[PDB]
C-alpha cells in the first residue's frame, strides 16, 4: 500500500433536484366541443 | 371577446397586458360607477385588468 | 484505490442527467397538437436552473 497513489480528488456536482412524470406542469384547457376543426380549418362537425 | 372566450385566448392578450401596450376590447360589458374623485387620482382603473 | 477510483469515477462522468427548460417540456410534445387550435397550452410553474 502506497498512499499518494491511492488518494484521488473528486469532481462532483452540487445540489440538483430530480423530476419524473413531467408533463403535469402543462396547464391546458379545451374549447367547447361544438367548436371543433380539422386540419381543414372550416370546422369538424358542422351540420348544426 | 366573443371570438376570445371561444378561441381559448391565444396569450395574445396575456402578452399585451403583461407588456403594457395601448389597446381596446369589444362586446357585452358590465360598467361600474364610482364617485369620490380620489379613486381617479390614485388612477384606480389601471387595476382590474 | 486504483480499481475503486476507476469505478466511482465513470459513475460521475456518466451522470445521465440532462438539464431542463420550460422549452423542453413544451417540446416533449408532438409537433402537432400545439398547432391544433382546438387545444390550449400555457405555462404556470417556473424553472430553477
Amino acid at each position: 500500500f502506497d498512499f499518494r497513489n491511492s488518494m484521488h480528488m473528486l469532481t462532483s456536482n452540487l445540489t440538483f433536484t430530480v423530476y419524473s412524470d413531467l408533463l403535469a406542469f402543462v396547464s391546458a384547457d379545451t374549447v367547447e366541443p361544438i367548436n371543433a376543426v380539422a386540419f381543414d380549418n372550416m370546422r369538424i362537425m358542422n351540420e348544426l | 371577446l366573443e371570438e376570445l372566450m371561444r378561441t381559448g385566448d391565444y396569450a395574445q392578450i396575456t402578452n399585451m397586458l403583461l407588456n403594457n401596450q395601448p389597446v381596446a376590447l369589444v362586446g357585452a360589458l358590465p360598467f361600474v360607477t364610482d364617485s369620490s374623485v380620489i379613486s381617479l387620482i390614485a388612477k384606480l382603473d389601471a387595476t382590474v385588468f | 484505490h486504483p480499481i475503486d477510483y476507476a469505478f466511482n469515477e465513470y459513475f460521475l462522468q456518466h451522470q445521465l442527467v440532462e438539464p431542463l427548460n420550460n422549452d423542453i417540456i413544451f417540446n416533449y410534445i408532438p409537433e402537432r397538437i400545439r398547432n391544433d387550435v382546438n387545444y390550449i397550452l400555457n405555462m404556470d410553474r417556473n424553472l430553477p436552473s
